[PDB]
RNA sequence: AGAUGGUAAGGGCCCACGGUGGAUGCCUCGGCACCCGAGCCGAUGAAGGACGUGGCUACCUGCGAUAAGCCAGGGGG
RNA sequence: CGUGAGGGAAAGGUGAAAAGAACCCCGGGAGGGGAGUGAAAUAGAGCCUGAAACCGUGGGCUUACAAGCAGUCACGGCCCC
RNA sequence: GCUGGGGCUAGGAGUGAAAAGCUAACCGAGCCCGGAGAUAGCUGGUUCUCCCCGAAAUGACUUUAGGGUCAGCCUCAGGCG
RNA sequence: GUGGAGCCUGGGAGUGAGGGCGCGAGCGAUAACGUCCGCGUCCGAGCGCGGGAACAACCGAGACCGCCAGCUAAGGCCCCC
RNA sequence: GGAUGACCCCAGGCGGUAGGGGAGCGUUCCCGAUGCCGAUGAAGGCCGACCCGCGAGGGCGGCUGGAGGUAAGGGAAGUGCGAAUGCCGGCAUGAGUAACGAUAAAGAGGGUGAGAAUCCCUCUCGCCGUAAGCCCAAGGGUUCCUACGCAAUGGUCGUCAG
């Protein structure tokens, strides 16, 4: 059973799971928005708004702590200098998932995209 | 009047199509091209096409006006079926049969 | 295991009896209220781009 | 020269194959099975030709005796009267008679009484 | 696992070769009937 | 309270028309039998081949660096 | 196919004549629809005839309280002549 | 000890630290072609229709016993009556 | 006693695993859907028909074809029937 | 009965496996045939609720087919299939089922194109590293390089490819 468990598995082991969402948000963080398939992207949000929200935070914790995942200095500076400011007075919800009309050709695959929001 | 087109020797088993083609046997020509565009099956692609020809033929050919066409029918044949060899386990050979469709759409016009 | 087979050649009535469940159901669809073609629901529309009011895609 | 099938046997097949029309399944279809059919359905109607005549003798006495016991007898007692009496129409038109005609059955009933 | 065909240039034409065939009484035996066999090859076909 | 209908997800029988498949009839560039004719080739390198050979040439046929052919006689038109 | 000696298939037919379908239309093509050829094109090259198993579309009758080698005999209903 | 290359030994024969092991994926006697359509008192199979008749599963003998020869029983033709 | 009786001469067979039942015995255990003989019977070949709930051989009865006519056999006649 | 096989009358027989006998039907071929049927449509095919025959069958009619067929009477045989775990071929059932060949692993963005999870480029991630890198020899034989292609081969796709 999967008596109120949370998080997908998204056929992946445990590392490889981690790895998903990292570069999930390396190119979600980099060029705003992404297509992907609707379950990946409906996890993603919580990965990246989190992220987000410690970018909001500023203070060098923080910049560590998001390295973990990003590893990327230059995205990150990117992150805390033009990304997090936006977010000042909002309270979550930093990203948004809208779903695709046309399935993939080969694997019939529904899509959506994920955007940073304005 | 009608119009007819036929798309002879596609390569998709029979059975398969016919699934798609069941989805627009006897609707408007708009709701066919509506539903075909949104069914999530290889062969909605090549029904399509026949459709589509077979509206051509119509318009072009029989003097029928595109905006009273419905699909007055619409089957599948089998063709001819490409035989290949599945090899299997301890020496043995299976043959796959690569089956093959005749697919045909005709177009009537809905009056009043 | 010891190789179950078929005892007998299925009919042709008890094969089509079997796929009298396997007829398609067809596409959800609905007007897009700004272009008025015809989408599947909650999704974002493909032939003007526009889903909840506002132009989000480049169709 | 040689004598090969040629048309012969197609022929032969499509005699039987007609005559297996309305069958289920392969018994309409198959050849093999037509014939197999056809064998029991040759029999059948030979025996059944022959159950013919019993069942609707049966049917005309069960009749006979509904219309009999309105006038306070049995078939039995019935049959017996018109044979004292010297009666010879037959279980077919006494039950016609029964139904269609019953003041003539009536009065055949009473002959039959009398007679004993 | 090893199987039983070991390709060897040298070993296929000392062993079936034509020159190997006319050395023997019967090896000239199997050209004349594969010559009137009309076979359009007397020996198996091989580089060098 | 009583009674009796239209339902077909699908199935069955029949009819029509198709698809598949290649039986049947017709056909014959081939074969089979008998009869007659005829009957050896090779170091003057056979039988049988290899590789080549065409303005463009995969294969077959023909031919052999004189290579779908060279010379002469005969036939034929 | 076999190392080899050796084993050893399948596969014929448009039409009288290519007159083998210019050109246009849908299609990436394949395929088809018109046009055209022909006595004939379900003779269109996957080509004479085109049976059967097998698959499908349309129509008639019928079937969701019924027990079976599937028929047969009887009667009734519906459809057709 | 393992291993590459080049060699030699074979069908009642080879080779075998011996398992009747191996000798081209089945070896108490390899494979191919031939004798060859071996032989099989055994198993299977044996194709249109109608008409008349209609058995036997016993006896004797049999390296015979689920096979046969003779008799018995069936059928046809002619004759006797 | 004129019968698909009989005898004679020829042609062609098939059969040479029988089985149940009744009666008479042997064997067996006054066992076996047992075994082995004898007389008969039926099935075999009458798994065609009626009866015995169903059921080759128990009872009735030897099916050329047709009938929506009649009489019976065994067995039945309260309902299924 | 009449004169012999004409047909009628009367009577009786007519279950049947092994098997004996009799009478017929149809197939290929020959004489009949230097004939006759035949494009006003041969053979073959598909229908028929019609006619003849106990039956095997034979007619006739409509459709198909488009060049052959073949009488009365005889002759000769490669002469009739439902079974042989028969032979060859075709097509079904199982079934939209098992499976799609190492659990080293993927994600996004940008190109191309009718069409892209699968082709090209970039970034991120993972795997091998006495190899899963490199160089020889066997064997294989153009698979090499480039252009143009996607019917088939590729276990999906394909614009890519041995
Ligand atoms: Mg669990
Ligand atoms: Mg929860
Ligand atoms: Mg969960
Ligand atoms: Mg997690
Ligand atoms: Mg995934
Ligand atoms: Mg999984
Ligand atoms: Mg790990
Ligand atoms: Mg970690
Ligand atoms: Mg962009
Ligand atoms: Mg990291
Ligand atoms: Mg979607
Ligand atoms: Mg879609
Ligand atoms: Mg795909
Ligand atoms: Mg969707
Ligand atoms: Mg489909
Ligand atoms: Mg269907
Ligand atoms: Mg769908
Ligand atoms: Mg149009
Ligand atoms: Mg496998
Ligand atoms: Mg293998
Ligand atoms: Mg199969
Ligand atoms: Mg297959
Ligand atoms: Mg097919
Ligand atoms: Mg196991
Ligand atoms: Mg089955
Ligand atoms: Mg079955
Ligand atoms: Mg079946
Ligand atoms: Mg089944
Ligand atoms: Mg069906
Ligand atoms: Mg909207
Ligand atoms: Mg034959
Ligand atoms: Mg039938
Ligand atoms: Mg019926
Ligand atoms: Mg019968
Ligand atoms: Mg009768
Ligand atoms: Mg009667
Ligand atoms: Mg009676
Ligand atoms: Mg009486
Ligand atoms: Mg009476
Ligand atoms: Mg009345
Ligand atoms: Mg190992
Ligand atoms: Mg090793
Ligand atoms: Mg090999
Ligand atoms: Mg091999
Ligand atoms: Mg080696
Ligand atoms: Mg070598
Ligand atoms: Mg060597
Ligand atoms: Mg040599
Ligand atoms: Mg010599
Ligand atoms: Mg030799
Ligand atoms: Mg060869
Ligand atoms: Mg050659
Ligand atoms: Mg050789
Ligand atoms: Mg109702
Ligand atoms: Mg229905
Ligand atoms: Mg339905
Ligand atoms: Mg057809
Ligand atoms: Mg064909
Ligand atoms: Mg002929
Ligand atoms: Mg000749
Ligand atoms: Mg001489
Ligand atoms: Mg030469
Ligand atoms: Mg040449
Ligand atoms: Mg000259
Ligand atoms: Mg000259
Ligand atoms: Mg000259
Ligand atoms: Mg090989
Ligand atoms: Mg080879
Ligand atoms: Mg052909
Ligand atoms: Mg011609
Ligand atoms: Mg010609
Ligand atoms: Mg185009
Ligand atoms: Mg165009
Ligand atoms: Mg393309
Ligand atoms: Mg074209
Ligand atoms: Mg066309
Ligand atoms: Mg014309
Ligand atoms: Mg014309
Ligand atoms: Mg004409
Ligand atoms: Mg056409
Ligand atoms: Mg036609
Ligand atoms: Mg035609
Ligand atoms: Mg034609
Ligand atoms: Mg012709
Ligand atoms: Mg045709
Ligand atoms: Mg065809
Ligand atoms: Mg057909
Ligand atoms: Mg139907
Ligand atoms: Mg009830
Ligand atoms: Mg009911
Ligand atoms: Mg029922
Ligand atoms: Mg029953
Ligand atoms: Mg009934
Ligand atoms: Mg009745
Ligand atoms: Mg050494
Ligand atoms: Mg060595
Ligand atoms: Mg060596
Ligand atoms: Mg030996
Ligand atoms: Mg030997
Ligand atoms: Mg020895
Ligand atoms: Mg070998
Ligand atoms: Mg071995
Ligand atoms: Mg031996
Ligand atoms: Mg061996
Ligand atoms: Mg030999
Ligand atoms: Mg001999
Ligand atoms: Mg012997
Ligand atoms: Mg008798
Ligand atoms: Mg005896
Ligand atoms: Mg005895
Ligand atoms: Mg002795
Ligand atoms: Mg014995
Ligand atoms: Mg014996
Ligand atoms: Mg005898
Ligand atoms: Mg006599
Ligand atoms: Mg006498
Ligand atoms: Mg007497
Ligand atoms: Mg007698
Ligand atoms: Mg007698
Ligand atoms: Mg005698
Ligand atoms: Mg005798
Ligand atoms: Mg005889
Ligand atoms: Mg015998
Ligand atoms: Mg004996
Ligand atoms: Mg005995
Ligand atoms: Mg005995
Ligand atoms: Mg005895
Ligand atoms: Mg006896
Ligand atoms: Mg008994
Ligand atoms: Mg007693
Ligand atoms: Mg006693
Ligand atoms: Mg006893
Ligand atoms: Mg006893
Ligand atoms: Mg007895
Ligand atoms: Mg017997
Ligand atoms: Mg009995
Ligand atoms: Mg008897
Ligand atoms: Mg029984
Ligand atoms: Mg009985
Ligand atoms: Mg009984
Ligand atoms: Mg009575
Ligand atoms: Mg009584
Ligand atoms: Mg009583
Ligand atoms: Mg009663
Ligand atoms: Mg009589
Ligand atoms: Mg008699
Ligand atoms: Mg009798
Ligand atoms: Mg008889
Ligand atoms: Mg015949
Ligand atoms: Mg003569
Ligand atoms: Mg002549
Ligand atoms: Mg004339
Ligand atoms: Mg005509
Ligand atoms: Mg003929
Ligand atoms: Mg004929
Ligand atoms: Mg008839
Ligand atoms: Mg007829
Ligand atoms: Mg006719
Ligand atoms: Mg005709
Ligand atoms: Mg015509
Ligand atoms: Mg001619
Ligand atoms: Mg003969
Ligand atoms: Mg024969
Ligand atoms: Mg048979
Ligand atoms: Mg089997
Ligand atoms: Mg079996
Ligand atoms: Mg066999
Ligand atoms: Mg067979
Ligand atoms: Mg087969
Ligand atoms: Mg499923
Ligand atoms: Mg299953
Ligand atoms: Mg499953
Ligand atoms: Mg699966
Ligand atoms: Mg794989
Ligand atoms: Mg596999
Ligand atoms: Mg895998
Ligand atoms: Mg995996
Ligand atoms: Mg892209
Ligand atoms: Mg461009
Ligand atoms: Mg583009
Ligand atoms: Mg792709
Ligand atoms: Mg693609
Ligand atoms: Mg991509
Ligand atoms: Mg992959
Ligand atoms: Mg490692
Ligand atoms: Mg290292
Ligand atoms: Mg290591
Ligand atoms: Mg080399
Ligand atoms: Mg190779
Ligand atoms: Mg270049
Ligand atoms: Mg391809
Ligand atoms: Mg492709
Ligand atoms: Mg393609
Ligand atoms: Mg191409
Ligand atoms: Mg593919
Ligand atoms: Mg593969
Ligand atoms: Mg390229
Ligand atoms: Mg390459
Ligand atoms: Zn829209």
């Amino acid at each position: 059973m999967r008596h109120l468990k949370s998080g997908r598995k998204l056929n992946r082991h445990s590392s490889h799971r981690l790895a998903l969402y990292r570069n999930q948000a390396k190119s979600l963080l980099t060029h705003g928005r992404i297509t992907t398939t609707v379950p990946k992207a409906k996890e993603l949000r919580g990965f990246v708004d989190h992220l987000i929200h410690l970018a909001k935070r500023g203070d060098l914790h923080a910049r560590r702590l998001v390295l973990r995942d990003l590893q990327d200095v230059k995205l990150v500076r990117k992150l805390f200098d033009e990304i997090a400011p936006r977010y000042r007075d909002r309270q979550g919800g930093y990203t948004r998932v809208l779903k695709l009309a046309e399935r993939r050709r080969g694997d019939g695959a529904p899509l959506a995209l994920v955007e940073l929001v304005e | 009047m009608e119009a007819k087109a036929i798309a002879r020797y596609v390569r998709i088993s029979p059975r398969k199509v016919r699934l798609v083609v069941d989805l627009i046997r006897g609707k408007s020509l708009e709701e066919a091209r509506n539903i075909l565009r949104y069914t999530n099956k290889r062969g909605a692609y090549f029904v399509a096409k026949v459709l589509e020809s077979a509206a051509a033929n119509a318009v072009n050919n029989h003097d029928m006006l595109e905006d009273r066409l419905y699909v007055k029918a619409a089957y599948v044949d089998e063709g001819p079926a490409l035989k290949r060899v599945l090899p299997r386990a301890r020496g043995r050979a299976d043959i796959i049969k690569k089956r093959t469709s005749h697919i045909t759409v005709i177009l009537g016009e809905k009056h009043g | 295991a010891k190789h179950p087979v078929p005892k007998k050649k299925t009919s042709k009535a008890r094969r089509d009896a079997r796929r009298s469940h396997h007829a398609l159901t067809p596409p959800t669809l609905v007007p897009c209220p700004e272009c008025k073609a015809m989408k599947p629901p909650h999704t974002v529309c493909p032939e003007c781009g526009y889903y909840a009011g506002r132009k989000v895609l480049e169709v | 020269p040689r004598a090969k099938t040629g048309v012969v046997r197609r022929r032969k097949h499509k005699k039987i194959l007609k005559l297996a029309k309305g069958y289920w399944g392969l018994r309409s279809k198959s050849f093999r099975k037509a014939r197999e059919t056809l064998f029991a359905a040759g029999n059948y109607a030979y025996a059944h030709r022959k159950r013919r005549k019993r069942d609707f003798r049966r049917l005309w006495i069960v009749r006979i005796n509904a219309a009999c016991r309105q006038h306070g007898l049995n078939y039995s007692t019935f049959i017996h009267g018109l044979k004292k009496a010297g009666i010879e129409v037959d279980r077919k038109n006494l039950a016609d008679l029964a139904v269609r005609e019953p003041q003539v059955f009536a009065e055949l009933v009473e002959r039959a009484k009398a007679a004993q | 696992m090893k199987r039983t065909w070991q390709p060897n240039r040298r070993k296929r034409a000392k062993t079936h070769g034509f020159r190997a065939r006319m050395r023997t009484p019967g090896g000239r035996k199997v050209l004349k009937r594969r010559r009137q066999k009309g076979r359009w090859r007397l020996t198996p076909a091989v580089r060098k």
